[PDB]
């Protein structure tokens, strides 16, 4: 007897770009966006990882 | 449609490129195509999900 068994191995892989989904090609928030700094980069370091 | 409103000059229209618009008081930044959309006969904009 063959009997069969699905095992997932991987998801897909995503990223995001933080000045344009936060503040839209908007540059007075962008300026405003540097204050709360590292705050995208500890989030595209685990996203890549 | 709008009634009432201040006195600032009007621009030629700068197609295909970065650039600041002002379309009666909706201040933005994007790059200006012609569009094939279809909009109600009272509708001034079209917003997105």
């Amino acid at each position: 007897s063959i009997t069969t068994e699905v095992m997932p191995v991987s998801m897909a892989k995503t990223s995001v770009d933080c000045n344009m989904y936060i503040c839209g090609d908007s540059t007075e928030c962008a300026n405003l966006l540097l204050q709360y700094g590292s705050f995208c980069t500890q989030l595209n370091r685990a996203l890549s990882g | 449609p709008a009634t009432v409103c201040g006195p600032k000059l009007s621009t030629d229209l700068i197609k295909n490129q970065c650039v600041n618009f002002n379309f009666n008081g909706l201040t933005g930044t994007g790059v200006l195509t012609p569009s094939s959309k279809r909009f109600q006969p009272f509708q001034q904009f079209g917003r997105d999900v």
